[PDB]
RNA sequence: UAACCCAAACUAAUUAUCUUCGGCGUAAAACGUGUCAACUAUAAAUAAAUAAAUAGAAUUAAAAUCCAACUUAUAUGUGAAAAUUCAUUGUUAGGACCUAAACUCAAUAACGAAAGUAAUUCUAGUCAUUUAUAAUACACGACAGCUAAGACCCAAACUGGGAUUAGAUACCCCACUAUGCUUAGCCAUAAACCUAAAUAAUUAAUUAACAAAACUAUUUGCCAGAGAACUACUAGCCAUAGCUUAAAACUCAAAGGAC
RNA sequence: AUAUACCGCCAUCUUCAGCAAACCCUAAAAAGGUAUUAAAGUAAGCAAAAGAAUCAAACAUAAAAACGUUAGGUCAAGGUGUAGCCA
RNA sequence: AGUAAAUUAAGAAUAGAGAGCUUAAUUGAAUUGAGCAAUGAAGUACGCACACACCGCCCGUCACCCUCCUCAAAUUAAAUUAAACUU
């Protein structure tokens, strides 16, 4: 661009940086409605540990519990944080171990 | 110098074609019900002008001009 | 400012031309195959059937070859570029077929002359003229049939075998009834 | 009920006139055979079918025309000698009607076993109890390999998947016998995803079962009907009169083939090029045709009929004159 | 289990800190074309001067078509067939027609803003703004398509008939429409592509690859990962299954160019 | 148990003509490297060739045939890695 | 080509056991192109969206579950305004 044109335009434009599944805050509150499981999209071959939950926001989301063997089930409390699981298409929310009625995995 | 980014926009076109021949009679109706809200809005940004300017009735001898029907 | 031939220039540069003072070692009167080859014997098999015909139907070789008219079927000549093979038209006729031939392979070395005299062609190999061998065939063929005499006035259909199948099934029924090219091994002292 | 189906073409064609001789080589519910004996009263007709059943129809539809239609049981390989027994009263015929399938007698009732939908024993067998050693489907399913089975489906069916369906019914065997013909039907709707099941529309632009084709396959094999097809218009030409009207309905391309080969001096035998460099074009024959054909353009029923008999949909006519 | 990093902290999530002098033949990107403004730059005083621009009128050589005379028994068609046809076919130094399209020249490279334009003749006609730079204005814009009235030799979507094929809604054969033509108006889209914006310099103090050698300056336009997307919504339009204008969610870690 | 850990001994393309190593060159090289009236290729190994065998000579026949291809065949010729049995 | 074919003998291994195997000898032919339409291989040219390498890659209709978006008959919901002047 020439140097009129530069100046006619300014710098250049920058789109807005759209909110994620947490809504800018490092963690939500949710209530689980369901307990379920997830295949990871191919070339990968598992049963991921995933459920649903209304978030304090009010609407409802997929997260994935981590960890090898978790107690969760409906009307528990959980404290869901940020971070995509790569293979579970759609899953980008994660519950934090060890906060509210989620526990610590049991150590084998 | 393959033709693949030319397929991919010759199947898009080619569904979309297919896509407004079945609702072709629906899209008809959105159309003229869309045109109708676009005569609707401008009669009253019309209104809206004469009642602010302090006029109660419109100016003499006007009528609003039906531009969106089939006058052509 | 808009050139119809611009299209067609570089396609054509590649297939109908060469670069480079080079000519052919067949080229002499004295291998790897070669793309510049098959141009140089291209465009002198074109130059003889031009050139060639322009002394069958002209009058410079003779009057009897001119008369005789000879049309060309084609020209092609060796890759050695030794001599050069001059294919004729043949007439059904097989008796003036071969009086034709004899005629014009008589002013062979004349017609050869009229081509490098004529600057048309520099060095030009020895030519023969040659009947194609489908035509004589054909007409042997009649000549021996002329002469000769002829004396005096349902499971492999559908590719199932079917009877082996019920051998099959009857039989059956009689018994029914990237890691270690790493610096690792270099950076720790393993050598 | 099944009408005759195209039997006005066939009437039209055969022209059964007073004087003339004509055949029946598949009397079956013998609807066509009716057909050629009302238009003209006076004419001479001979019934033949490899069902008994048919052949008992025939017989007590005797009594409506003493001696206008005779009847013979048999297949075509055998229809030689049954109009052997008879004479040469047949002799110089006329016309040979050699309708093809399945009577609707037979697929009607599930006792026979033609009919997937229905649940009946799988014995798919034209022939009654006048053989009662000819192996049924039945056998035919639980005693060929998958080489063996496969080549049927894929031979006599057109079996698109013929590796898949040939192994699901070689393991089914193994568990348990297949007798049944809804159990046959499960087997081979089992090779596939349950979708598939009753996905394969057809050019009726009407959906049909996945396994159509090992009924069509199993059917033809157990009656070995294009074998025995081909013997069949062989001793029709043999006993067919020079300028007698021939008429065949074929109901797939298989029989259709042999009809439509055989019509037009063309061999069964003829080996078969796989899409691959066919000579369509050339970028001859040992001998001329030696029919003339009345109607060698061919055609299905109408597609408003077709509803009305959805079997006869594929019912392509075949009109020749002996030469 | 042993090592590594940080250390009264350590790790996770969230958020913030880095922001245009780069590009536009083939990778995103020069607008289908031209003209008029205001700025920013530039500095010269011309142009045009019969090869196919454009519009109008007149004109016609070849080949068809129709009519007539005579005339084979077939004609037509394919790789081979079938259907079609004998109301045909071949000849005419016979008549009519002026529908449609313009061989050779053309191995030419002209004209025009582009689109486009080449049978002949005549009439009207292209030309000077220093130069580049324009949209919300104006005038154009192949083919197909729409509207009304005509034309109709041949071609031909569709459709019907015949073949082929497992099928053949196709490729091949035959017939025949819309349509291609004229006159009015609309439509405004092309791989509208030299895939090269225009203009003035330079050819050396310069090989990413390939294409079409490199490169400077001036002005405007345009581009900012791929797909979603020649899409949704908005506005304008003689357009109504339309064109121009033209997003986001969401998905992916690539997509793409050359060798 | 595993010939899909192997040695050993073989099949196959095969009586096919290539394989591997040391150098050299390129307006960069992923690779490629020939022209004899010669233009960037060069000097050695294995195979081939030669030689030997069928008791003169030739021809012929045998033998020979690299590196690779088919995770080819063989844990049951023997040996052996890993795992398993030891009333 | 002393080949095929035919006809003999011996040997290995066994106590014995092959119509198998190895080897020696006898008698003793016919035929070999006016070759490359095809099949396969090699060479050269060209194309490639293939590299698992054409038994490749790949495009649409159809079928469940899940994610996001748009349209739309109506209904209701809250929201959001601004001043005109007399005495
Ligand atoms: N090879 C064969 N020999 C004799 N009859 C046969 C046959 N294959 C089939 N058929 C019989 O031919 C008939 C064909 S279907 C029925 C058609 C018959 N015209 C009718 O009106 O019913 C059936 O009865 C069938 O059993
Ligand atoms: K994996
Ligand atoms: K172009
Ligand atoms: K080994
Ligand atoms: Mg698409
Ligand atoms: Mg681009
Ligand atoms: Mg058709
Ligand atoms: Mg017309
Ligand atoms: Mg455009
Ligand atoms: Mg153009
Ligand atoms: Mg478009
Ligand atoms: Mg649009
Ligand atoms: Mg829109
Ligand atoms: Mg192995
Ligand atoms: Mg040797
Ligand atoms: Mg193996
Ligand atoms: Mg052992
Ligand atoms: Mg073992
Ligand atoms: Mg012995």
């Amino acid at each position: 661009a020439t140097l009129n044109q530069m100046h006619r335009l300014g710098p250049r434009k920058e789109p807005p940086k759209r909110l994620g599944p947490t809504e800018g805050r490092p963690q939500l509150k949710g209530v689980v409605l369901r307990t379920f499981i997830r295949k990871p999209k191919k070339p990968n071959s598992a049963n991921r540990k995933c459920c649903r939950v209304r978030l304090s926001t009010g609407k409802e989301a997929v997260c994935f519990i981590p960890g090898e063997g978790h107690t969760l089930q409906e009307h528990h409390v959980v404290l869901v944080e940020g971070g995509r699981t790569q293979d579970l298409p759609g899953v980008k929310l994660k519950v934090v171990r060890g906060k509210y009625d989620c526990g610590h995995v049991q150590k084998k | 110098k393959n033709v693949l980014k030319i397929r991919r926009r010759k199947m898009n076109h080619h569904k979309y074609r297919k896509l407004v021949k079945r609702t072709r009679f629906l899209r008809r109706k959105v159309r003229e019900g869309r045109l109708k809200k676009k005569q609707i809005k401008f009669e009253k940004d019309l209104k809206r002008i004469w009642l602010k300017a302090g006029l109660k009735e419109a100016p003499e001898n006007w009528q609003t001009p039906k531009i969106y029907l089939k006058n052509k | 400012s808009k050139n119809l031939l611009k299209k067609f220039a570089s396609k054509t540069r590649k297939k109908f031309w060469y670069e480079g003072p080079s000519l052919g070692s067949h080229l002499t009167p004295r291998k790897k195959t070669r793309k510049e080859d098959s141009i140089r014997l291209r465009v002198l098999n074109g130059l003889l059937y031009k050139s060639l015909t322009e002394l069958l139907c002209t009058p410079q070789v003779s009057q009897e070859v001119y008369d005789l008219n000879v049309e060309l079927s084609k020209v092609s000549v060796t890759s050695d570029f030794s001599a050069c093979r001059v294919y004729w038209k043949t007439g059904v006729s097989a008796e003036q077929n071969k009086h034709t031939e004899s005629v014009l392979q008589r002013s062979a070395a004349y017609m050869r002359h009229l081509l490098i005299s004529q600057q048309t062609l520099r060095n030009v190999p020895p030519i023969v003229f040659v009947q194609d061998k489908r035509d004589l065939v054909l007409a042997e063929v009649d000549r021996l049939l002329a002469e000769a005499d002829f004396g005096p006035p349902h499971p492999n259909l559908c590719g199932i075998d079917h009877e082996a199948l019920n051998k099959q099934i009857m039989e059956y029924k009689r018994k029914k009834e990237h890691r270690d090219a790493s610096p690792r091994s270099f950076l720790l002292g393993e050598e | 009920l099944h009408i005759p189906v195209m039997v006005d073409q066939v009437v039209h064609c055969l022209a059964p006139q007073k004087g003339q001789v004509f055949l029946d080589m598949t009397f079956g519910s013998g609807g066509h055979t009716r057909a050629i004996l009302q238009k003209e009263p006076d004419v001479m007709v001979y019934a033949l079918d490899r069902d008994p059943v048919a052949y008992a129809i025939a017989e007590q539809l005797s009594r409506l025309y003493p001696t206008q239609i005779q009847a013979l049981l048999g297949q075509f390989s055998q229809a030689e000698a049954l109009l052997m027994k008879a004479g040469v009263q047949p002799g110089t015929i006329d016309g040979i009607l050699m309708d093809l399938g399945c009577s609707s007698m037979q697929l009607d009732a599930p006792e026979r076993g033609f009919s997937l939908r229905k649940d009946g024993p799988l014995d798919m067998r034209m022939d009654g109890d006048r053989y009662p050693d000819t192996p049924t489907a039945s056998d035919v399913v639980n005693a060929l390999d998958q080489q063996a089975l496969a080549s049927i489906l894929r031979a006599y069916g057109e079996e698109k998947h013929a590796k898949k369906i040939a192994s699901a019914i070689i393991q089914a065997r193994s568990t348990y016998p297949i007798s049944r013909t809804q159990q046959l039907a499960s087997i081979v709707a089992g090779a596939f995803p349950p979708s598939a099941v009753y996905a394969r529309k057809d050019l009726l632009q009407r959906s049909t079962h996945i396994a159509t084709k090992t009924f069509q396959a199993l059917r033809i094999f157990v009656n070995n009907e294009l074998n025995e097809l081909y013997a069949g218009l062989r001793t029709a030409e043999k006993f067919l009169k020079t300028g007698g009207r021939l008429v065949a309905l074929s109901f797939h391309s298989l029989e259709d083939r042999i009809v439509k080969r055989f019509l037009l001096g063309i061999s069964m035998t003829e080996r078969f090029n796989l899409s691959i460099r066919q000579k369509v074009k050339q970028t001859s024959v040992r001998a001329p045709l030696k029919w003339e054909l009345i109607h060698k353009k061919v055609l299905t029923p109408e597609d408003q009929d077709v509803q009305d008999n959805p079997r006869g949909r594929s019912a392509k006519l075949r009109a020749a004159i002996k030469l």
